[PDB]
RNA sequence: ACCACGAUCAAAAGGGACAAGCAUCAAGCACGCAGCAAUGCAGCUCAAAACGCUUAGCCUAGCCACACCCCCACGGGAAACAGCAGU
């Protein structure tokens, strides 16, 4: 048969790797930034918790851990 | 009425499946009589062959 | 008969059986060994199935 | 399909209709701002 | 596992076994046999322990007792190879068949399946009733979900002897 | 005889026995799909008070309704355990089955 | 009329049932049980779709909801046609 279908993917895929491969400083930038709100958010919805059911504070020894962070 | 007739088809089905019962056991000593035969011939076989 | 729990079980026992539970507390075993499934249905509805003329009624 | 997985799944669901230029109204008022000709 | 100088399975009930050369008794013992021929001597033990007729090996019971033989034979095997991905394969295939096949006696001849557990050494546990990743977010936040339970259960205490001590002073 | 409890008799499968005195009881209704017009079972979780915890987790039991619930989730009371899991007794005959297999002949007791 | 120790009608309460789309909303976070109580146990819901977001008055002899807004209406903002005609 013909490959006309693989070539549009093809062509996809070259030109996507070409525009990663461009912007890849300001896409790790806009990551980081996004990780950042991630925890962020991640820690809001535990003080939510705590909050809600009658704390005024973290149950005694917690630390909320950074859990998007490479590391 | 209804209930107690049902009482009593159960009974009669019971008696059949009684009846059933026994000529299906005569027919399985049948089979285990010449198994355990067979199986014997085998045994003393494989014992003759490992002896 | 919508409202009539209707559960089935597959080879927990030796031979086939119906068994009924009623309001009262009441159960009504039904042997179907060896009955065609006409008869299983002609069976149940003699027993505990509503006549021609109660229906008719109603 | 099966008909489990016809019940699981369950009446095809269309796809929720577009609205158009108009946002599905017949007709739109509308204040011009310029004019010009397209090929 | 079987002393070394068992016989094999094969040579136990042949007559005058017991009056033959050592050396002979050396040549028909596990001792000169590959590992297959101590994991028979294995399986007809736990037959006779546990099953009620030992030498059915068609029902329920044997199938359990054979296949928990040749989950100690992989398990053993693994221990010295543990890349060995094939035979890891194996053993988790053979594990999941004989969970199947204890809930099928469980379901069927509850009598018999304590015996088994009990033989073998098997405890029987039900599945999950959900497959679903425990991602780290899950896992620390289901953490912090329960320390705020326990934090809340010992303020609601510290709330009934205040409210108790208040009471009694009245009078 | 009256009762507040919708459901006055229903047979399920116990599906947990961790709570005290209670069995978690998985009942299963057959109902009409109006599409395909065949039925499917639809299920149902139901709290059983079991006062001697009598209960184990797979066996057939008949549930009867409470006068008037005992708790929250509390409506019925178990009345009876119809297959005990792996301990079943064939109601036709009375005698013990393990599956489709009879344990004692029904010729032994004639 | 009066009571029916009833009938009719019909609240509150208890049980059951009850829309659509999205699973790129997959976990909810106290959502259970036992005990006269004290208190004890650690459970409860959930891919058979919980929790959540969005959309919509509905199952039309009619029904539900709302009645300027703050879900409510002591209070506050404020000064009300979603009664008819009318602007
Ligand atoms: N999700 C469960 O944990 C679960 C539990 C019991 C039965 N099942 C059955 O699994 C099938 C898949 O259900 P779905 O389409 O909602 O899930 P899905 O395929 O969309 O997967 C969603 C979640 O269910 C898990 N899952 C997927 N297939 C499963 C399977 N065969 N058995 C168990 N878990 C599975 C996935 O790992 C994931 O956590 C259905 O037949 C369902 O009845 C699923
Ligand atoms: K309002
Ligand atoms: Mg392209
Ligand atoms: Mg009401
Ligand atoms: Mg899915
Ligand atoms: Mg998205
Ligand atoms: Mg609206
Ligand atoms: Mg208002
Ligand atoms: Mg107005
Ligand atoms: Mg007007």
């Amino acid at each position: 048969k013909n490959v006309l279908k693989i070539r549009r993917r093809k062509m996809n895929h070259h030109k996507y790797r070409k525009l990663v491969k461009k912007t890849r400083f300001l896409r790790r930038k806009v990551q980081e930034g996004r990780l950042r709100r991630k925890q962020i958010k991640f820690e809001k919805d535990l003080r939510r918790i705590w909050l809600k059911a009658g704390l005024k504070e973290a149950p005694e020894g917690w630390q909320t851990p950074k859990i998007y962070l490479r590391g | 009425e209804l209930m107690a007739w049902n009482q009593a088809e159960n009974r009669r089905l019971h008696e059949l499946r009684i009846a059933r019962l026994r000529q299906e056991e005569r027919e399985q000593e049948q089979r285990q009589a010449l198994e355990q035969a067979r199986k014997a011939e085998e045994v003393q076989a494989w014992a003759q062959r490992k002896e | 008969n919508p409202w009539v729990q209707i559960m089935m079980f597959k080879n927990m026992t030796p031979s086939p059986f119906l068994r009924f539970y009623l309001d009262s507390g009441e159960q009504v075993l039904v042997d179907v060994e060896t009955k065609s499934n006409k008869e299983i249905m002609e069976h149940i509805r003699k027993i505990l199935g509503k006549n021609e003329e109660t229906l008719r009624e109603e | 399909a099966t008909l489990n997985q016809m019940h699981r799944l369950g009446p095809p669901k269309r796809p929720p209709r577009k609205l158009g230029p108009t946002e599905g109204r017949p007709q739109l008022k509308g204040v011009v701002l310029c004019t010009f000709t397209r090929k | 596992d079987p002393p070394p100088s068992t016989l094999l399975k094969d040579y136990q009930n042949v007559p005058g076994i017991e009056k033959v050369d050592d050396v002979v008794k050396r040549l028909l013992s596990l001792e000169m046999a590959n590992k297959k021929e101590m994991l028979k001597i294995k399986q007809e033990q736990f037959m006779k322990k546990i099953v009620a007729n030992p030498e059915d090996t068609r029902s329920l019971e044997a199938r359990i007792i054979a296949l928990s033989v040749k989950i100690r034979s992989y398990e053993e095997h693994l221990e010295k190879h543990r890349k060995d991905k094939a035979h890891k394969r194996y053993l988790l295939m053979s594990i999941d068949q004989r969970k199947k096949m204890l809930k099928n006696l469980r379901n069927t001849n509850y009598d018999v399946f304590e015996k088994i557990c009990w033989g073998l050494g098997i405890e029987y546990t039900f599945p999950p009733l959900y497959y679903r990743r425990a991602h780290r977010r899950f896992v620390t936040k289901k953490a912090l979900c329960i320390r705020v339970f326990q934090e809340t259960q010992k303020l609601k205490k510290r709330r009934r002897a205040l409210k108790a001590a208040a009471a009694a002073q009245k009078q | 005889v009256r009762s507040s409890v919708h459901a006055r008799w229903i047979v399920g499968k116990v599906i947990g026995t961790k709570m005290q005195k209670t069995a978690k009881v998985r009942v299963t209704r057959l109902v009409l799909d109006p599409y395909l017009l065949k039925y499917f079972n639809k299920r149902k979780t139901y709290f059983a008070h079991d006062a001697l915890q009598q209960c184990t987790v797979g066996d057939i039991v008949l549930l009867r309704a409470l006068p008037v619930p005992r708790a929250k989730h509390v409506k019925h009371e178990l009345a009876e355990i119809v297959f005990k899991v792996g301990k079943v007794i064939d109601p036709v005959t009375g005698k013990p089955c393990a599956g489709t297999t009879y344990l004692e002949s029904p010729l032994s007791s004639e």
